[PDB]
RNA sequence: ACCCUCAGAAGGGAGGCGAAAUAGAGCAUGAAAUCAGUUGGCGAUCGAGCGACAGGGCAUACAAGGUCCCUCGACGAAUGACCGACGCGCGAGCGUCCAGUAAGACUCACGGGAAGCCGAUGUUCUGUCGUACGUUUUGAAAAACGAGCCAGGGAGUGUGUCU
RNA sequence: CGCUCUAAUUGGAUGGAAGUAGGGGUGAAAACUCCUAUGGACCGAUUAGUGACGAAAAUCCUGGCCAUAGUAGCAGCGAUA
RNA sequence: UGUCCCAACGUUGGGCCCGGUGAACUGUACAUUCCAGUGCGGAGUCUGGAGACACCCAGGGGGAAGCGAAGACCCUAUGGA
């Protein structure tokens, strides 16, 4: 759930801004966002044997 | 009273006629810079080479003036490829034991930068006595 | 802050610095530029005349919208930045003071080196229309001066 | 005011464009040329159409400007400039070592360049730079 | 610490400590964007994808590259003469011989020379070519879309099953 | 080709490691390497692995910064001080 | 009855110059342009010419198919309400 604990939403078109989820004026959640989730991180379910 | 370099600094390797010819060729023909397209137009774009991929790329399309595109055709002659400009083939050396097996007539030695002064001193006096030139010698005031 | 950006022989030189001054950096570049090469006493007389309004300071770079001044030589735009000028009088007062404490004839020494550097900005905000606020900052200026025997 | 010309060309009864073409060729070869008696240079054709063309060049223009010369002096020089890359360094140098004169300010007589002479006994349809200038409104100072 | 300066517990100067204060307080290192000063090159008559490749100017402490230039000679691929002689053409010119000769890129040797001198690096000038990049598109320099600049961040990963 | 960490084999470093800046050499190239200054403690190579492994771009994200500019505003309201 | 013919003079606050304070919008790059042409047919940057010594102040806004807003029209989606 790392990076997913936020209700951040995108404003969509209109304010001359990229459609990036934001909260309190801060971008969040998405992988390209600082403090955003990891796109394809190490996973516990992986069989390493 | 002046600075002098340790070892066989002026030593030249002995090459076959053909190798001296090809070494002379490599040096005469040279090659283009081969820097990435438009590296000079944007500071965030470095010089390090990248194949131009743009569908409309002028360099990719081979338009004269947009710089040469890396191709096997630019390869240097096998017989001389990689040689120091002096003609010597270089041997990376980290200690005295690395000097063993090195032919001072065909190879010159290059002491890793990480090696310290103490160990360099031994490596340098041991290479000179072995007839091996040291490409990056220590300069001492004698 | 800055460090002197030029070497100085202590036996024939006196130094001085201003730190984090809250004054126009743009005015400082202009003033430094204008007094470099002058004698301390000349620089002082010059700056007092600027503050008095009798001598304009050429604005050769930060000149947008600046009105021309007849007394400006070899250039057109100039002004009378009295604030930054007073800061320079302090700097000169310090330099010449140090100069004399060392045995030199302060006032007579040449301003060998003088340059202003923007060391930072004191930040401020200003409310604006439509529920937004924008920057309203103060420049922070350091300036170095090296005096040298004639 | 004194012009050490290596060559002095006499344009009298000579086809302007042909002289121009040769004076340009020589100027580019480093020759300093002085074209003399420009008012007497000649251009073949029907006077009415010829004048209509030069009148159009005079009427053309706007704020940027299309300053076209009216004196045979300038007409001829402009004619030469059009045969020189006057905006390039070598071109401006060539052009600048060429001067045109009304009458002949020298003591020597100009020489007639081969292939540029017009035989008045064999031609009735041609005009004179001076005539063109007068029509254009120039002040016949020659 | 002490001293000097200053309206001054500020700041500055000098000084003391420490291997180091360019370790003096968001005080290990200290990139880029970028700013001040300054060095080299260009610069107030001249033209715009900012360059690539050639070749000139000016600039260059050492180290990590050591080559380069001219006479002559040797070798000498494709190509390839002048002149002279003879013969044709109205003419521009051509044929035969001289002759596949002289010449001919590279490379080498002798003799002489260069050390800002050769390479290289910075900038600038000349020549040739040249209307970014990525994307959308039949067609992009595009009056189609994206980016102010830089740094850092930023996209084929796991389980199960099948082949 | 380059990056991380693991292992085996094997080396470097306070007689100065990594990093950074400027510069020399090699490689078609990814990139490798040396010199000098800074730095002041760590750093490799080979082989077999491992993978939150490579950016110029997404009105991409965050931080920093320049031109804009010494510019607009610091006048306008029946309360002109 | 200055809405108009047809505009004038004046008043107050700005505007302009000076001290102090001091933002923002916008920025791929280059950029002194003009006339024609060419080009995805609506070019400061391509071609040909013309013109063009550098910098600065004030101005009204012709152009940058100016800036601001992933067209509210129209169509398309086995979209939403
Ligand atoms: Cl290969
Ligand atoms: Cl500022
Ligand atoms: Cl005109
Ligand atoms: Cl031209
Ligand atoms: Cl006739
Ligand atoms: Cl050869
Ligand atoms: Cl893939
Ligand atoms: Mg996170
Ligand atoms: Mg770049
Ligand atoms: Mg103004
Ligand atoms: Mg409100
Ligand atoms: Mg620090
Ligand atoms: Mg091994
Ligand atoms: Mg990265
Ligand atoms: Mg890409
Ligand atoms: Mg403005
Ligand atoms: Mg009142
Ligand atoms: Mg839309
Ligand atoms: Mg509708
Ligand atoms: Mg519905
Ligand atoms: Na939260
Ligand atoms: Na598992
Ligand atoms: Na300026
Ligand atoms: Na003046
Ligand atoms: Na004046
Ligand atoms: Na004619
Ligand atoms: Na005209
Ligand atoms: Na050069
Ligand atoms: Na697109
Ligand atoms: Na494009
Ligand atoms: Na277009
Ligand atoms: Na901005
Ligand atoms: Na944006
Ligand atoms: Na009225
Ligand atoms: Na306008
Ligand atoms: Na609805
Ligand atoms: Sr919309
Ligand atoms: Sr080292
Ligand atoms: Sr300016
Ligand atoms: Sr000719
Ligand atoms: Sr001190
Ligand atoms: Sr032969
Ligand atoms: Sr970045
Ligand atoms: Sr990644
Ligand atoms: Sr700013
Ligand atoms: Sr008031
Ligand atoms: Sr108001
Ligand atoms: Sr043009
Ligand atoms: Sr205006």
């Amino acid at each position: 759930y790392a990076g997913l604990r936020t209700p951040a939403e995108s404003f969509g078109s209109g304010r001359g801004q990229a459609h990036v989820p934001k909260l309190d004026g801060r971008a969040r959640r998405v992988p390209q966002a600082v403090k955003g989730r990891s796109a394809h991180p190490p996973k516990t379910e992986k069989d390493r044997s | 009273t002046e600075l002098q370099a340790r070892g066989l600094t002026e030593k030249t390797p002995d090459l076959s006629d053909e190798d001296a010819r090809l070494l002379t060729q490599r040096h005469r023909v040279g090659k283009p810079q081969f820097n990435r397209q438009d590296h000079h137009k944007k500071k965030r774009v470095s010089t390090s080479w990248r194949k131009p991929r743009g569908q409309l790329s002028k360099q990719r399309r081979g338009i004269k003036g947009k710089g040469d595109t890396v191709e096997a055709g630019f390869r240097s002659p096998t017989a001389v490829r990689g040689k120091h400009p002096s003609g010597f083939e270089e041997v990376r050396v980290h200690n005295v034991d690395d000097l063993e097996g090195v032919d001072g007539d065909t190879e010159a030695v290059r002491i890793a930068s990480k090696v310290g002064a103490r160990k360099r001193e031994r490596i340098e006096e041991e290479a000179e006595d072995a007839g091996i030139r040291v490409l990056n010698p220590t300069y001492v005031e004698v | 802050g800055i460090s002197y950006s030029v070497e100085a022989d202590p036996d024939t030189t006196a130094k001085a610095m201003l730190r984090e001054r809250q004054m126009s950096f743009k005015h400082s570049k202009a003033i430094a530029r204008e007094i470099k090469g002058k004698t301390a006493g000349e620089a002082v007389d010059y700056l007092e005349a600027v503050i008095e309004g009798d001598q304009p300071v050429p604005f050769k770079q930060h000149n947008s919208g600046v009105g021309h001044k007849s007394k400006v030589d070899g250039w057109d735009a100039g002004r009378y930045p009295e604030k930054a000028s007073k800061a320079f009088l302090d700097l000169l007062e310090n330099a010449v003071g140090n100069a004399d404490h060392q045995g030199f004839d302060g006032e007579a020494m040449t301003i060998k080196h003088v340059a202003a550097h923007k060391v930072g900005e004191q930040q401020g905000r200003k409310p604006r229309a439509m529920g937004r606020a924008s920057a309203w900052n103060s420049p922070q200026v350091d300036v170095e001066l090296i005096l040298e025997e004639p | 005011a004194e012009f050490d010309a290596d060559v002095i060309v006499d344009a009298r009864d000579c086809i302007m464009g042909r002289v121009a073409s040769q004076v340009a060729e020589q100027a580019l070869d480093g020759e300093t040329v002085a074209v003399v008696n420009a008012e007497r240079a000649v251009i073949t054709g029907r006077e009415e159409q010829i004048v209509e063309k030069y009148e159009k060049r005079v009427d053309i223009g706007n704020d940027n400007g299309y300053f076209y010369p009216k004196r045979p002096d300038g007409i001829f020089k402009r004619t030469i400039r059009g045969m020189l890359p006057h905006k390039k360094q070598r071109g401006r140098e060539a052009f600048e070592s060429v001067r045109v004169y009304l009458g002949n300010p020298y003591d020597e007589d100009g020489e007639v360049l081969d292939g540029t002479s017009l035989d008045r006994l064999s031609n009735i349809k041609f005009v004179t730079l001076g005539e063109i200038s007068e029509t254009l409104g120039a002040n016949k100072t020659w």
